[PDB]
RNA sequence: UAAAUAGUACCUGAAAUCGUUAAGAUGGAACGGAUUAAGAGAGAAAACAAGUAAAGAGGGGAAUAUUCUCUUCUUUAUUAAAAGAAACAUCAGUGAUUAAUUUAAUUUCAAUAAAGCAAUCCCCUGAAAUUGUUUUCACUUUCUCCCCGCACUAAUGUGGGGAAAACUGGCUUUAUUUCUUCAAUUAUUUUUUUUGCUGAGGAAUUUUAAAAUUAUUUGAAUUUUUCUUCUUAUAAUUUAAGUUGUUUCUAUACAGUACUUUCUUAACCCACUCGUCUUGAAAC
RNA sequence: UUGGAUAAGGUGCCUAAAUAUUCGCUCAUGAGAUCCCAUAAAAGGUGUUGGUUCAUAUGAACUAGCCCUGAAAAUGGAUGGCGCUAAAGCGGAUUACCGAUACCAAGCCAUAAAAAGAAGAAAAAAUUUUUUUUUAGAAUCUUUUUAUGAGUAGAAAAUCGUGGGGU
RNA sequence: UUUUUGUUUGCUAAUGUAAAAGAGAAAUUAUAUAUGUACCGGUACAUAAAUAAUCCUAUCAC
């Protein structure tokens, strides 16, 4: 069912699933389209695992922002010099790979420039 | 004795169906004395749905989900309800109240 | 104020806009481009001293007597508190089902009809709102049961303008005392609660 | 429908249409007893339908009769399994359906003493031209061998017996409530009195 | 528009222009439906295809 | 431009109006013809039947003659039937 | 020894598989698709609180090692506003409805209360004397009466044979239609009663013009006037120019039973092992 | 995706919707119940319904609807089952209904086409002054409009990742 | 068996509804007719013929 919140309007969550991948170890659950002869899926029989189209993609108007109403984006060092100006826009993630006195650094600079950061408590 | 109603009980039946065809959109509800379309018109208002739950969820055991009637189905005198969110097919045969208000 | 579309005549009403957007290219403009609205009129049969019941209220299914509108559709009612037990209640039409009967129809009832009327005109929906230092003093207490539903009791007594409609019941309930009082079944009539027998058939039933 | 039970005496019905009426009572989860059944009716000749049970009974399953379809003979299992083939048993909730029905042949203790009702979309001489063969089914019972007839005929006369004299003391007992009621009707105002004679109460 | 109306309802002298300039009218299915799409209107038996001369105008305003 | 809520050409008055500039007097004029009283017509239902007795003569006579064509035919069919007989 | 969960199969140690503990389910397949509901986990970046005074810890830069600034967190009281949802109302689109409606057309009639006509006759109709024209008899009501059966009936009456006028019925006159109908259908218009769903966008040189409404004024008009119309000039309203307002709740809290989400269970409906060559694949 | 209204087809239950109306026929001791579609004939019937032709309310001869016989195969068996006779059968007439990823209105995506483009202050909250959000100009782009949206073999574009290498 | 407080090491208090909101209603029986009353299947008289389209039963405190 499609998901309704404030102006993001979702229309699909339940990320799918490759066919078959239930009975099979072997077939991850990652989507790959099966091309087959008699498979079903291409066949589009009722009800069983729908493929993906084009159809369910959100609106460009409010597509890849973030239920923060604004996009995210990647720091590793210092590099918060563009975000000065988009404060409104843009929240701000420590990259996965900084040590512990760069991150805290970086979100004593964040935290007085007035944004926001995902992943505040990270290895601390 | 005590505890008004001023409600009717209805009971649910299933969805808006069609063999072999489901579509969990709307729901039936049927009425205590009504029996033919041109007395079920008479209501379009509002629906309770009412069930227990084994453990407190909000610091009572009660839950509820709202709905309207929208428009009156087939000629039996049988409605169409629409919720707020579906009702979840454990509820067929339960008793659900039709209120007077509005 | 109005205008007469069709012969309609649906008289208009000033109407405040707060709604703030931020508009397509730079700044952020009001959203309501309109300043007035239609009224809300109701339903054919609903008159000041009409008798309805009451639907939704945690005084569900009392019996009371309609009032006076309050220039928000939303409609004053008084079951008189020394008769039914019922304060004021600024509550809508079409959560209150009214019956069809007139409490003027009656004789001696007809009599006080002039200051019925002349007792409602000054209600007001800014009397009847909550006010917020309250609300806040209300809610500070939250942050031993009997103790905090005594103290929300009296602070509402105590609301400067709670008694201003205390007086006003008071004084609708002494000048319609006995006359109803008089009337054995009206009385009773306007006492006992309503409630739906299985017996009776809703649709088939008119109000 | 909205009861907690109902209870129907079987005086003169048609199987078909009496299933039809309780299957679709019972899907909407509302409890039913049958009582009676011996007096079910169908629509046919005698012979026809011993001709069809006994078909019915040449049917079984060749490899083991252990699993063969359950023939039954007792007519409110005959009603009973006439319901389920009706109804949708293979699910949860045609199952649920099915085990609220709940039926005995002739009368039973708890049931005689609440009020039986009485369908009238199967009434035989509502829905048969009475010129055209009908049946009683406890006699097709009887010759399907069932054997146990006139056991429940003679309980069926040894409760009618009590059925007549409760009847007759209720009987008495109204008659007097009445003269009372119409006796007291003047001790009341006339307000009250006007009031009850306009509309009959 | 009116002129749009005089020029359609009477046969005048302006038709390859309007009809080319007005898109083909979408229609809703009929508020109570069809007799029989698969036999003619003129058969005895119920149907509707065919030629139906004055009776359209009923149909269509349950087609609107 | 946009495109806004393209408004009810039937029903909206204001919309209407635009489009057919003489919307407004045509329903003045229906209001006007509605808005007369009822005695006019309760005393002229027979000024306005009893002047169309011609008429309903003239109608008497021509399906009187279609019936008496029709019943000719059918005698007509009969004598031969008769004839044809032996 | 930093680590022995690095202990000689010794860097990391996934999967098939197996073990333990916990939770759940278990009526001849299991697993699943779509919709939920309940449970069990987690979760603050929108899921309320900017600033304002005080004090604790820090910090910085400009001014010429002391002034000022900006301040970031913990506490205290000090107050916001806004966001979503629910309810109501309004509007627009979009339908479903429940009562209608002017004026015409189509052999409609039906009554009212005062006359007359006609007796198997009348408005109809039926059968007989290059088409139309004319003629004859034969046609109904009865609670009317006679003769035969005289009680024979389905019958509180009756079969058959005969008499009767004429309330019944039909026709031609006058005045009315509300005592009573003005039917049914089509053309041309007009409203109405109860309510479901949706609310896109945000207009710095077309969200303006006019379009309508009100209240003035201008001349005129005609269907002949309180929605009568056409503008001269004025100021606003919106039915114009895609849903706006009001009251609550969330909620006066920093993680919870609420709220969002993952997972497991169930529930109504559906779903035949894939890949392949093949006209034809789930295939015995 | 959200509502409305339909097509074929159904309205006893399974199975969402009419034990709906109304007009006739049918007793089957192996009734009958949709084209493809899952068999039935020659001949008959003093069963019953309606007709036509003749003879003096009767005799005969025909005529067509339903029904009966004809009518027999192997695991136990199928109008799909249950069952169905004032039908839930047959053949109509009538309305009301339920019924789609079809149709209509609205929203969003993508493709194609289309119209057009290489520089300025708005609002709100406190109290005139501060704070609060923006103040946009990227051509394989930005704004807007309309239409359409299925696919094996097959082709093209935009894409997302992997081992490396300059930058 | 009666009353109150509760069920908010793998454990050692502890909870679940296929359906409360007046979940009210006991004659049997035949359909081209029945049931009761007094007599001996019959005699005579009432009752019943839109039957639940009914009746009973709830607010008046303290």
């Amino acid at each position: 069912a499609v998901k309704k919140v404030g102006k993001i309007i979702k229309k699909r969550t339940k990320k799918f699933t490759r066919f078959q991948s239930n009975r099979f170890m072997r077939v991850k659950p990652a989507w790959r389209k099966p091309r087959g002869i008699d498979c079903r899926v291409r066949r589009r029989y009722k009800g069983t695992n729908l493929m993906p189209s084009i159809g369910y993609g959100s609106n460009k108007k409010t597509k890849f922002l973030l239920p923060n109403n604004k996009y995210k984006y990647v720091v590793k060092n210092k590099e918060m010099e563009p975000l000065i100006m988009n404060h409104t826009k843009y929240c701000v993630q420590i990259a996965h790979n900084v040590s512990s006195k760069k991150r805290k650094q970086i979100i004593e600079r964040a935290k007085q420039m007035n944004v926001s950061v995902i992943n505040a408590k990270a290895r601390l | 004795l005590q505890a008004v109603r001023l409600y009717e009980k209805g009971v649910i039946l299933g969805y808006k169906r069609s063999q072999r065809n489901q579509d969990p959109n709307f729901t039936l509800i049927s009425i205590k004395n009504v029996n033919t379309k041109k007395h079920a018109q008479f209501y379009v208002k509002r629906v309770a749905y009412v069930y227990r739950t084994t453990k407190h969820h909000d610091g009572v055991k009660i839950k509820c989900i709202w709905g309207k009637v929208c428009r009156t189905h087939g000629n039996s005198g049988v409605i169409r309800a629409k919720f707020k969110t579906h009702i979840p097919p454990k509820a067929f045969g339960d008793r659900v109240r039709i209120l007077m208000y509005p | 104020k109005h205008y007469n579309v069709k012969g309609k005549k649906k008289v208009l009403v000033p109407v405040n806009a707060k709604k703030t957007i931020n508009k397509k290219y730079f700044g952020r403009k009001v959203a309501s481009k309109k300043k007035y609205v239609v009224q809300r009129k109701l339903r054919k049969s609903i008159e000041v001293g009409k008798v309805a019941i009451i639907l939704t209220g945690k005084h569900m299914g009392k019996r009371c007597i309609i009032t006076k509108i309050l220039n928000s559709g939303l409609l004053a009612v008084v079951g008189p508190y020394e008769i039914n037990g019922v304060p004021l209640k600024r509550v809508d039409s079409r959560y209150l089902v009214v019956t069809s009967t007139n409490i003027f129809n009656f004789e001696n009832i007809a009599k006080l009809k002039d200051d019925f009327l002349n007792y409602a005109q000054d209600i007001d929906d800014d009397s009847f709102i909550k006010t917020l230092e309250i609300k806040k003093k209300q809610k500070k207490l939250l942050k031993f049961m009997n103790n905090v539903i005594d103290k929300i009791k009296e602070i509402r007594k105590e609301d400067p303008k709670v008694q201003k409609l205390e007086g006003i019941q008071k004084d609708i309930g002494s000048l319609l005392k006995p006359e109803i009082l008089k009337n054995k079944v009206f009385a009773h009539y306007l006492k006992s609660k309503f409630t739906l027998r299985n017996d009776m058939v809703l649709h088939k039933m008119k109000f | 429908m909205y009861k907690k039970e109902y209870v129907i005496d079987c005086k003169g019905h048609l199987l078909g249409r009496l299933a039809s009426l309780i299957a679709k009572e019972l899907l909407n989860g509302q409890r039913i007893v049958a009582v009676r059944c011996e007096d079910i009716n169908i629509s046919g000749s005698l012979y026809r339908n011993k001709l069809k049970y006994q078909e019915f009974l040449r049917l079984r399953t060749n490899t083991n009769p252990k699993k063969g379809p359950l023939h039954l003979r007792e007519p409110s299992k005959i009603l009973w399994r006439c319901v389920r083939g009706m109804l949708p048993h293979k699910t949860y909730k045609g199952q649920l359906a099915l085990k609220k029905l709940k039926v005995c042949v002739g009368m039973p203790y708890p049931y005689d003493k609440k009020k039986k009702y009485v369908l009238p979309s199967a009434l035989r001489a509502f829905r048969l031209k009475k010129h055209r063969r009908y049946c009683r089914l406890g006699t097709l019972s009887s010759r399907v061998g069932w054997n146990y007839d006139t056991l429940v005929k003679k309980n069926e006369v040894l409760r009618k017996q009590v059925s007549k004299a409760y009847y007759k003391k209720k009987v008495n007992n109204l008659n007097e409530k009445k003269e009372i009621k119409t006796e007291a009707l003047n001790l009341i105002n006339p307000e009250q009195r006007q009031v009850l004679e306009n509309f009959g109460y | 528009i009116e002129d749009m109306v005089y020029q359609l309802y009477t046969c005048g002298p302006v038709f390859k222009k309007v009809n080319n300039f007005l898109w083909a009218f979408k229609l809703k299915p009929p508020r109570k439906g069809f007799k029989a799409k698969r036999h003619a209107f003129n058969e005895p038996r119920p149907g509707d295809w065919g030629n139906r001369e004055a009776h359209i105008n009923e149909l269509i305003n349950r087609m609107i | 431009k946009k495109r806004l809520q393209n408004k009810n050409s039937l029903t909206n008055f204001a919309v209407r109006c635009r489009l057919n500039p003489a919307y407004k007097l045509l329903r003045s004029l229906a209001v006007l013809r509605m808005r007369k009283s009822i005695l006019e017509k309760s005393k002229n239902k027979k000024e306005k039947r009893v002047q169309k007795q011609i008429q309903k003569k003239e109608l008497q006579k021509i399906n009187h003659d279609y019936y008496k064509g029709v019943a000719k035919a059918v005698k007509k069919k009969k004598k031969r039937e008769e004839k044809k007989a032996k």
